[PDB]
């Protein structure tokens, strides 16, 4: 009845998407082939109906090296998406942002459009956008930009979440990082209403530490990250003692207009052995969930202090317990919110435990909580980017690269005086003033 | 006879009238299914005034169920108790209001009044005599909140002379469930304040701490939460609708409380609350129904008495007693309590008495404090939403979507004098 | 009419109590499930002094166990006879005062003495006079002394005109029980002859000695030895609980034995004190009851009639008798005994008869004497409490939480003073 | 309701706990395994429930070596405690003071803090600590000091028992044991409420000729120790006709703030064969644990005198015979207390009587009796121990190791004053003064 449209690009998108809509089917129990051994709606937010038994989903596969979508055309779920919507180029934009957003970007950008306008027109009541791309590939930044712009122009006022991989401050993989994040946080920053960040290695501590895990592969990182989005959206898909929708997320964690970068959480992340001797009580998985070693994101919030947060119980939760939790959290001292909110929780509960990926390294949990914090921990990290991007700018570095692919060093310029206004807006703001 | 038009906003509108419809059910003797199964005819002596007849003995309730997000809905219909309400009834937007009050007074305001209003003005026709509208909605959601306003100001110059409860879920000091609340509760407040005849203010922590207490619950979920306030909520009307010894109505109750056109902000609380293993080792007699009554720990909105002074108190017994021990215990209430009671109201209690115990009871009460201690509630209230405000935090949103800066300042303004006049009549001589 | 509330502190209060409630339920005839199981009707002729009728003729009892720790109340809660008191009273902390007086009147004490001050108000609101108040505690511990001098201030300033009786436990000559007994029993009497009426010392000991020779008990455990104390502190009360000859009180007795406001330490004794096998070789008859409680074995203080005089004396007879046979053996007693009485009290004798016998017994008494040898037991108290405080030893743990060196002083020279009179008037002429 | 942690540390607090830990599960009659085959709580002070049948115990085990920790691991305690609870180092502080308090015990004081705080904040009623730590090695006396002084900030005031080791006179596995002993006492001295001391050699005695024993191995011994332990906590886990609590042993036996340092004692402790042999009265295990043979300290109690005792029966004792048996002892002239004590005793009375762990040496008895005696005699093991001491440091032997490692040689002049200062006061008032 409310339909929401997910948009993937690049390497990261597919391989996350690949891992959410492992989920999503395993939700709502949907064999792979599109069959089917609180049912019964719910799978039409999502998975729209064909007149037989099959489910397709409201997906939209897009990159320029067609190694990736190949992959999933012959992985396991060949027979669920629309072979029409996997969209494939022929080369990749090659971590160079001006290729995928003004060369070849542009070449491929109104079959995209063309997919998108006749997958919304045959919905009755599009709701908004979830976009799952990375931050420092080519593509994934080069078409992001171009896809919200396009977007932004012919959906007027709709929501759009963005589920971005935040470069991390030692992990690397990439080595124009700072060039191809700058350029897109600055593109993007007008159009995004809510960006959640993910730290690569955050989760391989989390995995390392919490889950004990020593091979922790891409599919282990995938099927964390996977957890929290599902969750996020559950609140939409499953009906809940206190139901919270996507624009209610969208209100209760933007204070401002710029300063729109929350984070995600998800807990209890405990492993099979250690699920006999735990309790698993509401009162310390709200604890747990709060503790700053289980943030997904590589900042410590004890560095800085939050601004809003947003709660999510599902399962057999009692709002009593639940409102008990938050009360201690609140007069705790570690815990430190902005003078200008004094109340700074939004709270929302659903009857349906999570379900367990078989084979998955997490075990079943009968509740579960996601946190989104937005917070100035965060700004610290805006910094540290800053500061990479300002040291190999430099000296006009690749920038030989860039500026022969359509692009000029005065957009160098304005990205970067963009980029010390967001920071001095979030450091103003979050620091106290009289008055 | 003295028809009543029962209004759901929000979602907590929708699961309270959940239980409210499951509370009135058993009372007359009405089967799920919507067939009388019951024995006494007094039941049937005035069952007009929630219920309606239909063909083949049927009963359906003039209940109006309306909410901007569709969620709630599909629980109420597929759920039990959804054979015998109304299919035209079942109103539903398509996205909720998103916990912005402008989402739900300009945007989708609009289109989905104007579909209310025809099934109102429908049912009202049908009704033989109306007496009042009774709305339930929440002052921290976006629709409950925001709608509800618009809701009652659209009837409000529809029928000029008539009377309607707002039985509200005022916001919480302790725990806040949603962020923005302040700029939602301002608002709503301002508006309710203008066009409104009574309103029962209700809190959740307090009814939290009544249970998990006196109760002894230890997982006291909205299902329990919920049935408590549909019992006090069943106690106010049935004065008018079941036989009794003292009668009162709803327009009885909204002249002996509101002495001020701006003073109407009530307090409810009911008695007795006893748990399945404690309650035979208590005798259930007059004395201690009317001290369980009138202590700060059994009182359903959290704000101590003993801080402020009760302006006006109702007392709406239920079962079988005397006259002579009702009001010879407000004799003792009132001599040993006289330091709690405003000078310039003598007699301040109002009493009235019913035949019809509530199930499973020997008898019961319910009571009504007009008090000066909201004024402690609003104060905070307001302490909350100036600092806030004064900051511009969240605000881009409930301009980009209708309003500008005039009305954030008038509804502080009416708010800040609501609470001057409050006090200085409290501190009057 | 005239109901007395009953109060438990510390362990030894709840152990005498959980036997205290053993005898009062025979005597009135009630089932361990609370439920009335008599014949006679002249039992139900009072029973509401310590009783409260419920409903369904269910009988709850007036009383308030409260102790610092959870470990005595499990027992009782748990084991039998606990399915008839009202849970409401069932009071207990979380740590206990660990034999240390600030831990039980100024840190820990505090959090709990509201708790059980309110329920001693809301107690008996339906109980309509109150005749006093019965304490059961012991002078030795943390939290049976500690803070049952803490209610005994606090339960004063609420009901200043009302007598109270506090059934204490005194502590022993020969083995102590605990190591720090002086400075939690002296910090505790400076309090309780400033706040009480009349108490009641009893030692252990000599409870001891009297269960070995009288008895024939070679192995008498606490079951065994609370019993005897039971009977005694219901011989107390059965004055106003059943009817008599010549009738008494608590207000009866609190005059004739108090002709000073400090000197106010009683001393019991019960009789007949008969073994199974050699209760056929004796003639139940008054010639030897009255015999009996005067010789100085079957006394349950262990002191010594012989070095002191006695200044009052009770004498609760109980069964049936003629007043001639009792008022021939008190004139047989006062002329062969006379050099035991204080010469300037003539008369020193108060009888009280009552006419239903004790159970599985013709006749039974109850001797209570404000007897002169209590001065050597505060001698001796004070005489501990001197040798320990010159060295300050156990001192560092009681200032450490509330107190100072000044306050010891002034409990030790108001102790002294106290048995200066005790003595002074002894030797007055 | 009731709850207090405990602490095991160096390789002593590990084997000692490994069969006190064994007797609990015994007494609340809880598997190894987990399962079940004066009983309703009771466990809830030491065993925190599972939502299911299982029952971990709350301790906390670390060590800076793994050599004994993985023999709990793989022992067949294994599933019982909690797996992140095991916490171990890399090496040992080889009987090094500065090692384990200074350069290596630093690095790992925060992830045993860590577990603590978790725990504690678990419970809802706690009193104090147990700690089950030894005096001569480096980890069991260097790192103990250091989580005394982490405990003590965290927790103002509660109570503090460490159930020590007491350095033999004789009997000496290590070479540098008067460094080590001096150092921890003068240290933990103003943060420990009440320290049992324990001699290895009077055990042996104890072993050899009451119970007739010649193979009494650690295990052996072990077992003997895990019974006064055990009963000292008797009175929280069973009911009884007179309670004592944590508090109450520790403000019963502390006369002054220095002289908190009692010894235990254990009656009866005789044979299977001599069991028939024997009547097993009350007046006479009571008379049994005043003998001097019988005291689990090497040092004869004739020497000196006592200041305060405390007695624990339990199972079929009814009170009149205990305070007459006292009564006896108190007018025996070999038995002698201090003059400003007029009383000196306390007693403690329970329902249930001890229980046999299968294959021990100790017969089954329906009494016990633990005396612990805060006496003057242990002043002179103090003064043996700082002649030792004073011995070495004279020419400074052994210093290099601890110099080397973060001290000072200043800092062995107040630790040496510090032992002067207790002697003497130990002495002073329990000799009789002026006036
Ligand atoms: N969490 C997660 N991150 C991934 C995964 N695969 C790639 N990434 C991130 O993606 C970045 C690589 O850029 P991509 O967006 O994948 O670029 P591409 O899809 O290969 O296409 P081009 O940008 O044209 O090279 C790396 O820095 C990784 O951090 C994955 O499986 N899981
Ligand atoms: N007493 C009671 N209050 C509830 C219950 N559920 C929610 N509430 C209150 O109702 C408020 C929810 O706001 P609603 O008006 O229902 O919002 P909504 O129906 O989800 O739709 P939006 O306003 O668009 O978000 C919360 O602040 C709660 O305090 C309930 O079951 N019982
Ligand atoms: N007559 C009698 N006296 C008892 C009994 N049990 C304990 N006592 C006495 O009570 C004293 C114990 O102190 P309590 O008042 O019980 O202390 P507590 O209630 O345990 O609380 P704390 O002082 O904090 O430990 C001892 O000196 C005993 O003489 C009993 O069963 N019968
Ligand atoms: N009673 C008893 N004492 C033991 C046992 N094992 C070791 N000890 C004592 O522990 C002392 C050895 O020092 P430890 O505390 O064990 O040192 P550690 O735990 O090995 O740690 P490091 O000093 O770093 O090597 C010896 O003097 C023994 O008296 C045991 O099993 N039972
Ligand atoms: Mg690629
Ligand atoms: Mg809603
Ligand atoms: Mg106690
Ligand atoms: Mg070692």
């Amino acid at each position: 009845m409310r339909e929401c449209i997910s948009i993937h690009v690049g390497q990261a998108g597919v391989q996350i998407g690949n891992a959410c809509w492992e989920l999503y089917c395993l939700e709502h129990g949907i064999q792979p082939d599109g069959q089917m051994p609180h049912h019964h709606d719910s799978f039409n937010t999502f998975f729209s109906e064909t007149g037989a038994g099959k489910h397709v989903p409201r997906a939209v596969f897009v990159d320029l090296e067609p190694t990736v979508i190949d992959e999933v055309r012959t992985g396991t779920y060949r027979q669920l998406f629309h072979p029409e919507q996997l969209i494939t180029g022929k080369e990749d934009a090659a971590n160079n942002y001006a290729r995928g957003h003004y060369t070849i970007g542009k070449e491929i950008i109104d079959l995209v459009l063309d997919r998108i306008r006749k997958l919304a027109d045959q919905c009755t009541g599009l709701q908004g956008f979830l976009v799952f791309h990375s931050f420092g590939g080519g593509t994934g930044s080069g078409f992001t930009s171009l896809l919200m712009e396009r977007l932004s122009v012919d959906y007027g006022k709709k929501s759009k979440l963005e589920f971005s991989i935040y470069p991390a401050p030692q992990v690397s993989t990439a080595v124009v990082e700072p060039y191809n994040s700058i350029l897109t946080t600055h593109t993007t920053l007008e159009h995004s209403d809510c960006a959640f960040m993910v730290d690569n290695e955050a989760i391989y501590d989390i995995c390392r530490r919490n889950l004990d895990i020593e091979r922790p592969t891409y599919t282990n990182l995938n099927r964390l990250i996977s957890q929290i989005v599902s969750s996020i959206t559950a609140s939409l898909r499953f009906d809940g003692a206190l139901n919270v929708d996507l624009t209610q997320f969208q209100t209760n964690l933007v204070p401002y207009p710029r300063i729109h970068f929350p984070l995600a959480t998800y807990a209890p992340v405990i492993s099979a052995e250690k699920a006999y001797h735990e309790q698993l009580s509401v009162a310390e998985i709200t604890n747990a969930c709060f503790e700053p070693a289980n943030q997904m994101v590589k900042c410590d919030p004890r560095h800085g202090k939050y601004m809003a947060c947003c709660l999510l119980y599902r399962g057999d939760v009692v709002p009593k317990d639940v409102n008990a939790a938050i009360a201690t959290i609140k007069t705790k001292r570690s815990i430190q919110f902005v003078d200008w909110c004094p109340t700074g929780f939004k709270v929302g509960i659903n009857y349906q435990p999570p379900t367990v990926v078989p084979g998955g390294d997490l075990a079943k949990v009968q509740r579960a909580v996601c946190m989104l914090s937005n917070t100035t921990a965060i700004a610290e990290a805006w910094a540290r980017l800053d500061h990479k991007f300002d040291l190999m700018y430099a000296k006009r570095a690749f920038v030989h690269w860039y500026v022969g692919e359509g692009m000029e060093e005065g957009e160098f310029s304005e990205a970067r005086e963009d980029m010390a206004a967001l920071e001095k807006d979030y450091e103003e703001v979050g620091v106290d003033s009289v008055e | 006879m003295r028809e009543i038009v029962h209004i759901q906003a929000g979602q907590c509108g929708n699961q309270i009238g959940a239980k409210f419809w499951e509370v009135i059910s058993d009372e007359h003797g009405i089967d799920p299914s919507g067939n009388y199964v019951g024995d006494s005819d007094l039941q049937l002596e005035r069952i007009s005034v929630y219920y309606n007849e239909a063909s083949s003995h049927k009963y359906v309730p003039r209940a109006i169920l309306v909410d901007l997000e569709p969620g709630t809905m599909d629980s109420v219909r597929s759920g039990a108790f959804g054979h015998l309400f109304r299919p035209d009834n079942f109103i539903f937007g398509q996205s909720g209001a998103g916990n912005n009050w402008a989402k739900g007074h300009y945007t989708e305001g609009a289109e989905l009044v104007d579909s209310v209003l025809d099934v109102v003005r429908k049912e009202c026709e049908n009704c033989d005599c109306l007496q009042g509208f009774q709305l339930t909605h929440s002052l921290g959601g976006g629709t409950g909140s925001g709608m509800g306003t618009l809701l009652i100001s659209k009837v409000r110059e529809e029928y000029p002379d008539r009377i309607m409860n707002t039985f509200s879920v005022v916001p919480s000091p302790k725990v806040s469930d949603t962020v923005v609340e302040p700029y939602n509760a301002t608002l709503s407040i301002h508006q309710l304040v203008e066009n409104t005849d009574e309103t029962y203010c209700i809190d959740n922590e307090a009814l939290y701490d009544i249970c998990f207490r006196t109760l002894k619950l230890a997982t006291p979920t909205y299902g329990d939460l919920n049935h408590l306030v549909s019992a006090t909520m069943s106690g106010v009307t049935t004065s008018l609708r079941f036989p009794g010894q003292l009668n009162a109505d709803l327009r009885k109750l909204a002249v002996n409380m509101v002495p001020f056109p701006r003073l109407h902000f009530f307090m409810p609380g009911f008695a007795p609350l006893t748990a399945r293993g404690s309650q035979q080792y208590r005798a259930l007699t007059v004395p201690e129904l009317t001290q369980q009554m009138f202590d700060a720990k059994n009182m359903m909105a959290a704000c101590d008495p003993r801080h402020g002074r009760y302006l006006t108190v109702a007392t709406v017994f239920r079962g079988r007693m005397s006259m002579k021990e009702v009001d010879e215990q407000m004799l003792a209430i009132q001599s040993k309590n006289s330091s709690y009671f405003v000078e310039w109201i003598p007699n301040n209690v109002k009493v009235a008495v019913c035949d019809i115990p509530p199930r499973g009871l020997k008898m019961s009460s319910t009571f009504i404090g007009n008090s000066t201690a909201i004024q402690e509630l609003f104060k905070r209230i307001s302490e909350q939403f100036t600092a806030m405000f004064r900051r511009k935090a969240f605000l881009h949103w409930y301009t980009g979507e209708g309003m500008d800066e005039m009305e954030f300042t008038e509804a502080e303004s009416n708010m800040n004098d609501l609470v001057s006049e409050y006090q200085q009549y409290q501190d009057a001589t």
